[PDB]
């Protein structure tokens, strides 16, 4: 709830985007598709906010 | 495009899930 | 035994390391490694190894 | 009005559990 702080916030994912949602389509769909033997998600991470 | 990577249980693929989840801290 | 050769595998347990895709490419990839033994060590009683 | 600002946010859009918001138990 700080606007001057957000943008440096959102590059580094403290508040913004959640991953499913600011890495490409492409990634996303793929990332779901291989999750059963080969996992991508502990990797990007995704925010939560108060 | 990508689902032809995902098991099929059955004919529909085990694709889904939209758990990318990746949030863990003391809190 | 009071002499015993071992033959340990140390994880790596750095928060930005311990997970990274590492896409192709050549690294360097250094670590040192402390050879004292009060600290690698552990006594059950407490007293000093070194 | 909406009620969506009291919701933690796990991202962008609030959590907002589902119609979990019952209660039934007894002996049976």
């Amino acid at each position: 709830a700080t606007p001057s702080m957000m943008p440096q916030w959102a590059y580094m994912h403290i508040a913004g985007q959640d991953a499913s949602e600011y890495l490409s389509p492409g990634l996303v769909q793929f990332a779901r598709a291989t999750d059963t033997y080969f996992s991508l998600g502990n990797k990007f991470r995704n925010p939560t906010v108060a | 495009n990508f689902a032809s990577l995902a098991p099929r249980h059955g004919t529909r693929p085990f694709m889904g899930t939209w758990n990318e989840i990746g949030t863990s801290q003391l809190n | 035994g009071r002499y015993v050769p071992f033959h340990i595998q140390v994880p790596q347990k750095f928060f930005a390391i311990k997970n990274l895709l590492l896409l192709p490419g050549s690294y360097t990839y250094e670590w040192n490694f402390r050879k004292d033994v009060n600290m690698i060590l552990q006594s059950s009683l407490g007293n000093d190894l070194r």
